[PDB]
């Protein structure tokens, strides 16, 4: 018999731009006159939160109330409350958030890398990969445009993020896109924008072109003769 | 000369379906190596529409599959839902798509 | 006595993240005990502000109300009413601003031009120059940045969005940069952020290094005997 | 009751070479038969100021006075003065206006520069900006020839003059021009002549074609 309450992700305030925060039950059976609430930091009002889930088989149930809330002010840490009340449980809990304040706030340094030649080479697909290094905390969000309006996410595959072992507690991650090779050798500027809560205007976005890994000369020297 | 071999003229109408065998000489880098079927289009190359590590183009995902019999020797394509967009000039090939060891196929549709 | 609603401009949000909207009064009477305020359409209070105006240099008496709302509020659909209270008015007077939905929507088109090669001659200064262009409606911003830690705003002009000639309603900009030219032969990639209400991330930016171009040159050499 | 004086500035005259000073008066209530003139610093007459103009339907005044001069009446430090009379305020005023002398004169550096790589890729529309750096002080003339033959002026936009972040009391100014792109693969002419007080002869005239920043690529060093 417990709840488990989500605080808003930046992989999702930035994604979908309303910063909400759910409340989930887990061991509660599937009975009528739920308990659950959101509070700020003085206890005022909330979204009316509705989309209840349905009856699990193993008789568990979860009341999931989605509440919205201004920009700023989860991130200056106030505090929630989500308040239960069930039929086995009459007695409340309140599983409360906030917003972790402390841990360094570094940001990440993005560099995107072109295919590699010895894979334009079969004439099959290129395999483009953004290297969003050195950064602090997770919850980086990795997404491609190609000329301006985003691709499909079923095309790129981000990778969750992995700490960094040379230098301290600074993760990493990285997300590959598959294009079709001749898709690349047209042109197709193909850019990586990357969402974190450390950078100045919090997003960072690099690119690249067919032509940008291209040698600066070419410098033959050819020596025919009869000795 | 490339000695891959398949067959030089394929005629079939739109709606039905083609299967192209191409010979290699059975080596064992031949056996294992890549092989290919891309469409030689004008203004240049080979455009791999389905290779036989895996890959399937976007265009022929869904109507193609390039299966590799290496005893016998051949690989074969199959080729469903045919339409005049599949009328031009094809190569069966194996490696890498710019160094010949190739056969040159004339895909010709009628309606 | 003539008061202004000022809408907060998209360049003011995203310059201070902190959407400020003030009304301002102007030419009231040369007295005391003013009462000013901001109301949402449900007529909902804000805080007081602080910093309030000083008498006019023409012998008369002004306002300034700073009300910092949150950016949902402002542009869901709520208009704004303020209130000023003087010695003069028989009444208060309640001033009406909504964020004007109904414009076309449309984004820049950052081109980053480098400088020409007539200018790296003088052996002086280089102007790189930010091709803001084809977007509507106006209010987009241009700052600079050099390694992800902005240049200071002495260094950059940014202009004014005057509408683009062959378009329809339409606009540009520009934004120079005049960098010194044992700067610009050394590296320092100069990126040039935009920032505009009609982009997905409400921001876009752009860089150019020395070697943005400069292609391949051959250079055969032979000695054929 | 407010009085202006509108004077031409080197945008004007150089456009015309038909030097014309506006007299405007603003701020009355719509009477008829204004009474209005344009003198010079020792008192005599000049073109009539025809054209009048229609009044104001929200009730503000209108009357424009122009009289025709030619240049160095202008340039050498005679004060033109509009004189105003009427049956609001029936009292001579005088509005005073000339070139106000005591400011420097630096020349403008021109530079073209040629459409930037990521504009033709699309293969939509060029623009092309012709950049008036350096100078002192403000009214300079951009305008733009294709060959010797000028371009519509619905065409070209040119900038106002913004003074410069790290020149003390300079200035410059931009003005952009959108060939179709499909003119510039052909790539014919494009000169850009901006008119300044500072030059030589005034007139400063830069071009830029498809092929002129383009460096050598294939340098053949054949060796016998
Ligand atoms: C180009 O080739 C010439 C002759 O082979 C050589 O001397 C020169 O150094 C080369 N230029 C470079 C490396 O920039
Ligand atoms: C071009 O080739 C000449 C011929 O020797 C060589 O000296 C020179 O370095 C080359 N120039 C460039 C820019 O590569």
């Amino acid at each position: 018999i417990r709840v488990f309450a989500i605080p808003p992700s930046f992989a999702s305030i930035f994604l979908t731009k309303s910063t909400k925060l759910t409340c989930l039950v887990t061991d509660l059976t599937t009975y009528d006159s739920v308990t659950i609430s959101w509070t700020r930091q003085n206890g005022e009002a909330v979204k009316t939160h509705t989309n209840i889930s349905e009856s699990h088989p193993n008789a568990t149930f979860s009341a999931v109330g989605e509440a919205s809330i201004c920009e700023d002010d989860w991130n200056s840490g106030e505090r929630f409350t989500c308040t239960v009340t069930h039929t086995d449980l009459p007695s409340p809990l309140k599983q409360t958030i906030s917003r972790p304040k402390g841990v360094a706030l570094h940001r990440p340094d993005v560099y995107l890398l072109p295919p590699a030649r010895e894979q334009l080479n079969l004439r099959e697909s290129a395999t483009i990969t953004c290297l969003v290094t050195g950064f602090s905390p997770a919850d980086v969000f990795v997404q491609w445009m190609q000329r301006g309006q985003p691709l499909s996410p079923e095309k790129y595959v981000t990778s969750a993020p992995m700490p960094e072992p040379q230098a301290p507690g600074r993760y990493f991650a990285h997300s590959i896109l598959t294009v079709s090779e001749e898709e690349w050798n047209t042109g197709e500027t193909y850019t990586c924008v990357v969402a974190h809560e450390a950078l100045p205007n919090r997003v960072t976005e690099r690119t690249v072109d067919k032509s940008t890994g291209k040698p600066t000369l070419y410098n033959v020297s050819l020596v025919m003769s009869d000795t | 000369k490339s000695p891959i071999f398949g067959p030089e003229e394929v005629n079939s109408v739109e709606g039905n379906s083609v299967s192209i065998t191409c010979y290699y000489p059975p080596t064992s880098v031949n056996r294992h190596t890549r092989k290919y079927w891309c469409r030689q289009g004008a203004r240049g190359g080979c455009i791999t529409l389905i290779s036989s590590e895996g890959y399937v183009s976007s265009k022929y995902a869904g109507r193609a599959n390039l299966t590799n019999f290496p005893e016998n020797g051949t690989f074969v394509v199959n080729i469903a839902q045919l339409s005049q967009d599949d009328s031009g000039r094809y190569k069966c090939g194996l490696g890498i798509n710019s160094r010949g060891l190739s056969f040159d196929v004339s895909l010709e549709v009628s309606q």
